[PDB]
RNA sequence: AGAUGGUAAGGGCCCACGGUGGAUGCCUCGGCACCCGAGCCGAUGAAGGACGUGGCUACCUGCGAUAAGCCAGGGGGAGCCGGUAGCGGGCGUGGAUCCCUGGAUGUCCGAAUGGGGGAACCCGGCCGGCGGGAACGCCGGUCACCGCGCUUUUGCGCGGGGGGAACCUGGGGAACUGAAACAUCUCAGUACCCAGAGGAGAGGAAAGAGAAAUCGACUCCCUGAGUAGCGGCGAGCGAAAGGGGACCAGCCUAAACCGUCCGGCUUGUCCGGGCGGGGUCGUGGGGCCCUCGGACACCGAAUCCCCAGCCUAGCCGAAGCUGUUGGGAAGCAGCGCCAGAGAGGGUGAAAGCCCCGUAGGCGAAAGGUGGGGGGAUAGGUGAGGGUACCCGAGUACCCCGUGGUUCGUGGAGCCAUGGGGGAAUCUGGGCGGACCACCGCCUAAGGCUAAGUACUCCGGGUGACCGAUAGCGCACCAGUACCGUGAGGGAAAGGUGAAAAGAACCCCGGGAGGGGAGUGAAAUAGAGCCUGAAACCGUGGGCUUACAAGCAGUCACGGCCCCGCAAGGGGUUGUGGCGUGCCUAUUGAAGCAUGAGCCGGCGACUCACGGUCGUGGGCGAGCUUAAGCCGUUGAGGCGGAGGCGUAGGGAAACCGAGUCCGAACAGGGCGCAAGCGGGCCGCACGCGGCCCGCAAAGUCCGCGGCCGUGGACCCGAAACCGGGCG
RNA sequence: GCUGGGGCUAGGAGUGAAAAGCUAACCGAGCCCGGAGAUAGCUGGUUCUCCCCGAAAUGACUUUAGGGUCAGCCUCAGGCG
RNA sequence: GGUGGAGCCUGGGAGUGAGGGCGCGAGCGAUAACGUCCGCGUCCGAGCGCGGGAACAACCGAGACCGCCAGCUAAGGCCCC
RNA sequence: GGGGAUGACCCCAGGCGGUAGGGGAGCGUUCCCGAUGCCGAUGAAGGCCGACCCGCGAGGGCGGCUGGAGGUAAGGGAAGUGCGAAUGCCGGCAUGAGUAACGAUAAAGAGGGUGAGAAUCCCUCUCGCCGUAAGCCCAAGGGUUCCUACGCAAUGGUCGUCAGCGUAGGGUUAGGCGGGACCUAAGGUGAAGCCGAAAGGCGUAGCCGAAGGGCAGCCGGUUAAUAUUCCGGCCCUUCCCG
RNA sequence: AAGCCUCUAAGCACAACCUGCGGGAACCCGUACCGCAAACCGACACAGGUGGGCGGGUGCAAGAGCACUCAGGCGCGCGGG
RNA sequence: CGAGGGACCCGGUGAAAUUGAACUGGCCGUGAAGAUGCGGCCUACCCGUGGCAGGACGAAAAGACCCCGUGGAGCUUUACU
């Protein structure tokens, strides 16, 4: 039950992949396993031909996830990324005046 | 638990300072008649020899 | 005429590579023990189950025909429709999912309780409703028993039945063992069976204790003390008083006297009962009468009210970047930052500054607790004299038979009594261990009482606690599969990868199974897949065996092969020589005495309380803490109740460097002083006793040997008893 | 006489045309749990290495001879010399 | 005389109390037993470590700390194994 | 005993077989102080080797291969601390060994079909066996084992395309059949009552209790699976209403 | 013992009971398959045991015995030399 | 002597108790007194298939006979209570 320290939407930042730093747009958040699938790594995961979604013979689709520890949100103007502040009337997340 | 008097020990002998065993001298109280004045007088609490490190064992607490 | 090489159906030794096999190494979602918080549920239907519910549902879990749920409130703020995938669908800032509280429904069984019943089924009565509804079915209320109050009988309200890991009280109650048999005794009033109550229970305000004119309810710990004592005086069992502490609360009622009503009836002047005032005592108290008077002032709940606080949801909460090896940085290198936070865990690896939280501070609409703190009420408040009316009836007391206290019949008290006899009401009684007198203590024959103490189903934190043969029987869909009619017994079974990125696709093959290709840091990391040993089964290479006899080996010579520049070394035995497996039990084993098919894992001399001896320390005629109290929650002090020894004899009285045996200084047994480091010359060589070894002299702790009680180095009976199942 | 169905009888007890048979495949007193980790002077086992010394199977006694207490034999530590 | 894992005293700690063979002094036996039970000594047990006796614990020699491709000897042998 | 640089380093003399035992000195494993540390992807624990080095040793270092994330000095302590034996236990794999057996001596043979694969599956033609059953109908008992379709992971004492084996989908239709809304026997429970420390044990009336009594159904067809139930004919019973 | 036949008590005799004529209602469970075996009990597709009924024909005097054979099934789930 | 089911061969599945490792000859002696393993002599190429059971003091059961245990039970009596 524990929460996320980003939101759906707002833009976050990878730091420990096997890339190393690229801007992205977080879908989904998941946080049963507590992993992010944002845009970053495009896998090659087989697939059998029965349905066929696809009809001849593919090998790629969906996603694959990166695990949430990683990343780190940005605020939308900064350059700042790394902390998290809450509890202004409402719980956002506000660090260094950036907005959400 | 802590371990207990031998009580019969302790009716019986009498432990001294220095390590001797006291005790009395049998064969007088059941029958005493065909004894001379010795045999009745020599009844002068006897010694005991390398019994009494297996005698003091059971006056063990108080002594 | 002669002779070495040589043949390997097959074997043996060594080396390399595989398969079966799942030990070792590493992690935990796990249970184990300690600590506290907390501790009953339930006819308004408990604990626990049967059955069913998901669009499709096998199981687990949550729920109950409103059925992975509904309504209200609080938290929470962006992902959800449980584990749990897959097809197919719709939800959410107009606050979804999730957590907590209060509600509603809650089929059927189960105390089961309308009745029957072989539990999860069947059949009903009365009152209303529905189906066309008379006959048939369904739904919603009520209908079991017992004890009380009202109701004169009818009936209406209040409780109880059953279960609960451990604990407690009462009523019954063993046997093996120990005495190296064994019947009294111990084990033991323990295991076990029944009853009720509890978050504790029991006990509790002296007819007490026991020597001091003393203490002053009760419970628990340490002492006293293994002491006094009991015991075929054998085995062995075993206090109490007092003290230091934790806690501290004391009360209610009958009786004598009075008012109402009812009952018997001589309706007299009295008896019997329930209510209202009146009393709770040993300094004797109290009823009635007289005097002192003033309470209209004070105390105060264990009862009730409110509240601080705690619990059932949670929230805020400081501080970092760059480059390199690599797939991955958290490592390494540079410059920094925070700290009331450098505990832990996860993050491709090893992070205070990536995340969750630890330091610290906030948080209750609603429901429990509220022993803590403020208020109210019930209830208590006094002295002298007279009277001798009352102070707990088959009861005290006596006798016989009994249990408990250490008390087993002994001199046998006291506490309750199964039976027999049997009173008194303060000039009456009980106790101070047969008993008598004196002197002291207390009022029995009615009842209640928190706090301190035991235990952990459950919640969390800790551990020189463990790591899948460990740990609880179960870390896993376990009290399950399975065995037994049943009581009951009772398992094994964790690991791919950072991310399934779980191998698309081609080929052989019926499929399975793979060979390629590809993802992957690794595919001998391939789906019960981390590391993967040994026994075991094979494949390939070197040596040697078809005329040699041995618990199979060792030594020597030589041949062959392989390393090393060489010196040298490693595998094999053709021959020579020498040679009776391991352990136990034994006078004696290679033994035709026992155990062992092989490999891997589990396992056997500890611990509590004490005694003796030795050793390392501290102190020394002194040493020394226990229980408990005060402190951060990995920190210590306080706390002389107590114990050993300093003087010992004697059975005790009693005496004391002496005691006892005894008339005795005869004599003897117990101890006694005999001097170790010893400048001690104080100046008298009697040296009195000194710098001075921490010792004659002992205590506390540690570490070892041994011993007693505990199961006590482990395994193994034939049997006995209690409760039940057949 | 044989047998189906519903029952009753049970552990020092039941039943038995009587053997001490049967009582859930084993009955001179069942089975399950607990006391109980009962007891066993009676078998077996008891796990790393090195060094120093080194036994005894004898005597005195026990409802006792296959086990014991003391002495004898051995070792360690401290003293005598 | 004898300085030796000789003795004496105290304390701690076990084990042993089924022994057997050989020579002598004996008993029972049958002047039989690798038979039973004592004493005097040794050995095995505990030296099944070694050489000889063909092989064998007590018959003889000898008391194995380890190593050497060194000698001398004890008992027993010198025709070959 | 000595040189006594007290040397815990070397000389001299003697000794060094050994069970049960007595004593002394060390090695290894789990955890803890040291540890808010050190080592570790340039590779930790563990596994396989070494003809390497040190040690009289239990062993410890160093080198190579595999492995993928932990280990921990020096100096000490606490033990659930060292295994080859217990007709020990647990798990694996051997010998027995390609050996016995393959389950009544009722009996098989042949031609086609399906299928990759047929002595074993389906069809056809012969032969044999039971036929007071080795046939049919019920009650016990068992609980989907019944039928169809798709398959051989496992099972069938061989194979198997078959299966009473696995997956999925269907299938049990009652006023008259058997039970309850009817009754009762043995026996059980049990108002009243009796007895017993408690649990409880007897027990009238009444209740339960059956392959016992009573009660209204016969024939034929239908499916792959239901039949005295569904259907066709035909006959009855109970209760209520006018 | 109940259904059913008959006589009555309280009660009712505008009720109640019986026979006809027409119309309605009839509830809960079992129901497949094996059921003398491969599906029951025996750890097994086990040569064992399992209650009731039909259980034919021909010949032996008869008969549920014997021999064969209708309807019905079966060749026994390892075979070939 | 003949017949069938096994035994024997082949195709398929394929255990079991036992088991220290074994490269396991005979005789004569020794050894705990009944030798494949010890000593001497003789025989024997290695490995199998079918059969006999004389040996491995072969296997099963920790002798079921006897003795001991101050073991435990069943039974008897003028043994005790
Ligand atoms: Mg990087
Ligand atoms: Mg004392
Ligand atoms: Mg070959
Ligand atoms: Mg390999
Ligand atoms: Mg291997
Ligand atoms: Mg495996
Ligand atoms: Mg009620
Ligand atoms: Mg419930
Ligand atoms: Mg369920
Ligand atoms: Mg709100
Ligand atoms: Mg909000
Ligand atoms: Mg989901
Ligand atoms: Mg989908
Ligand atoms: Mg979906
Ligand atoms: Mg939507
Ligand atoms: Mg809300
Ligand atoms: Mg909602
Ligand atoms: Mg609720
Ligand atoms: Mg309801
Ligand atoms: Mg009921
Ligand atoms: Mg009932
Ligand atoms: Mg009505
Ligand atoms: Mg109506
Ligand atoms: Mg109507
Ligand atoms: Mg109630
Ligand atoms: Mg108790
Ligand atoms: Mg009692
Ligand atoms: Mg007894
Ligand atoms: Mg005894
Ligand atoms: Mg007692
Ligand atoms: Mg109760
Ligand atoms: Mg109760
Ligand atoms: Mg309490
Ligand atoms: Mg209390
Ligand atoms: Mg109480
Ligand atoms: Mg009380
Ligand atoms: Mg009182
Ligand atoms: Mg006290
Ligand atoms: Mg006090
Ligand atoms: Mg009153
Ligand atoms: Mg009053
Ligand atoms: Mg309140
Ligand atoms: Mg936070
Ligand atoms: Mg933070
Ligand atoms: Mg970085
Ligand atoms: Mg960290
Ligand atoms: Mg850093
Ligand atoms: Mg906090
Ligand atoms: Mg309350
Ligand atoms: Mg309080
Ligand atoms: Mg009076
Ligand atoms: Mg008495
Ligand atoms: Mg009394
Ligand atoms: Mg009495
Ligand atoms: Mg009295
Ligand atoms: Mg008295
Ligand atoms: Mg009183
Ligand atoms: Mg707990
Ligand atoms: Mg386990
Ligand atoms: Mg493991
Ligand atoms: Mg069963
Ligand atoms: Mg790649
Ligand atoms: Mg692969
Ligand atoms: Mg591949
Ligand atoms: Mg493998
Ligand atoms: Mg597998
Ligand atoms: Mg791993
Ligand atoms: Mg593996
Ligand atoms: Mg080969
Ligand atoms: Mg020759
Ligand atoms: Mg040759
Ligand atoms: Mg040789
Ligand atoms: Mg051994
Ligand atoms: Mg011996
Ligand atoms: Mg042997
Ligand atoms: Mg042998
Ligand atoms: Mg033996
Ligand atoms: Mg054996
Ligand atoms: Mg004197
Ligand atoms: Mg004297
Ligand atoms: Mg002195
Ligand atoms: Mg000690
Ligand atoms: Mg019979
Ligand atoms: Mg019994
Ligand atoms: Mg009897
Ligand atoms: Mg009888
Ligand atoms: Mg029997
Ligand atoms: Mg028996
Ligand atoms: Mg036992
Ligand atoms: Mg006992
Ligand atoms: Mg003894
Ligand atoms: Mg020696
Ligand atoms: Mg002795
Ligand atoms: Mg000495
Ligand atoms: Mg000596
Ligand atoms: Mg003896
Ligand atoms: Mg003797
Ligand atoms: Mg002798
Ligand atoms: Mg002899
Ligand atoms: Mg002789
Ligand atoms: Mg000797
Ligand atoms: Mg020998
Ligand atoms: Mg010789
Ligand atoms: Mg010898
Ligand atoms: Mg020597
Ligand atoms: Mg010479
Ligand atoms: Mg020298
Ligand atoms: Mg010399
Ligand atoms: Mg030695
Ligand atoms: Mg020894
Ligand atoms: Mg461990
Ligand atoms: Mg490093
Ligand atoms: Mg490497
Ligand atoms: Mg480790
Ligand atoms: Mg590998
Ligand atoms: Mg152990
Ligand atoms: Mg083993
Ligand atoms: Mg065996
Ligand atoms: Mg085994
Ligand atoms: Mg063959
Ligand atoms: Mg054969
Ligand atoms: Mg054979
Ligand atoms: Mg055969
Ligand atoms: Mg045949
Ligand atoms: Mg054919
Ligand atoms: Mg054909
Ligand atoms: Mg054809
Ligand atoms: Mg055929
Ligand atoms: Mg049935
Ligand atoms: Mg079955
Ligand atoms: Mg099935
Ligand atoms: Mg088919
Ligand atoms: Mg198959
Ligand atoms: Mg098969
Ligand atoms: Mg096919
Ligand atoms: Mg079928
Ligand atoms: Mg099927
Ligand atoms: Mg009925
Ligand atoms: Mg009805
Ligand atoms: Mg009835
Ligand atoms: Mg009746
Ligand atoms: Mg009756
Ligand atoms: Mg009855
Ligand atoms: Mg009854
Ligand atoms: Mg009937
Ligand atoms: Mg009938
Ligand atoms: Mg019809
Ligand atoms: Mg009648
Ligand atoms: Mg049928
Ligand atoms: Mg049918
Ligand atoms: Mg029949
Ligand atoms: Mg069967
Ligand atoms: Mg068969
Ligand atoms: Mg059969
Ligand atoms: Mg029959
Ligand atoms: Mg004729
Ligand atoms: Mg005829
Ligand atoms: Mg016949
Ligand atoms: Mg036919
Ligand atoms: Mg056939
Ligand atoms: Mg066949
Ligand atoms: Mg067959
Ligand atoms: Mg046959
Ligand atoms: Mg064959
Ligand atoms: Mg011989
Ligand atoms: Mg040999
Ligand atoms: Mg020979
Ligand atoms: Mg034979």
């Amino acid at each position: 039950r524990v929460k996320m320290h980003v939101k759906k939407g707002d833009t976050v930042l990878v730091a420990s992949g096997k890339y190393k730093g690229r801007v992205g747009k977080v879908k989904e958040v998941l946080p049963k396993k507590y992993a992010v699938i944002v845009e970053g790594v495009n896998i090659v995961k087989k697939a059998v031909r029965v349905s066929p979604k696809y009809p001849q013979g593919g090998f790629i689709e969906k996603e694959a996830p990166l695990h949430a520890s990683k990343v780190r949100p940005i605020c939308p103007a900064c350059g700042k990324p790394t902390r998290v502040r809450k509890k202004f009337l409402e719980n956002g997340k506000k660090i260094r005046v950036c907005a959400k | 638990p802590k371990m207990k008097t031998h009580k019969g020990a302790k009716k019986r002998v009498k432990i001294t300072a220095s390590g001797k065993v006291v005790a009395m001298k049998t064969g007088k109280r059941h029958l005493n008649w065909q004894k001379s004045g010795k045999e009745i007088r020599q009844k002068g609490r006897k010694f005991v020899l390398a019994k009494p490190e297996a005698e003091r064992i059971k006056l063990l607490l108080p002594y």
